[PDB]
């Protein structure tokens, strides 16, 4: 019988595989709504005549 | 409105003199915002 939950051992002295890295997943939604998030627009000049 | 999931909201304001009704008169509607939301509604209430 043991805990299910355990705390991590961080610590600077660890070498790279123990250092702790902080992972952001981007989770990407479709449904039948519209899309109100997309990336940037980009845009250039205008010349007339 | 909702078409394809854009709601359409459409609103004008106009001072008017009115005993009671509606006056009679044409006046057109303009845009105010889109709201791409995409749900259902089947019912509406008025606040109190």
């Amino acid at each position: 019988c043991y805990f299910p939950l355990q705390s991590y051992g961080f610590q600077p002295t660890y070498g790279v595989g123990y250092q702790p890295y902080r992972v952001v997943v981007l989770s990407f939604e479709l449904l039948h709504a519209p899309a109100t998030v997309c990336g940037p627009k980009k845009s250039t000049n205008l010349v007339k005549n | 409105k909702n078409i394809d999931g854009y709601f359409k909201i459409y609103s004008k304001h106009t001072p008017i003199n009115l005993v009671r009704g509606l006056p009679q008169g044409f006046s057109a509607l303009e845009p105010l915002v889109d709201l791409p939301i995409g749900i259902n509604i089947t019912r509406f209430q008025t606040l109190h």
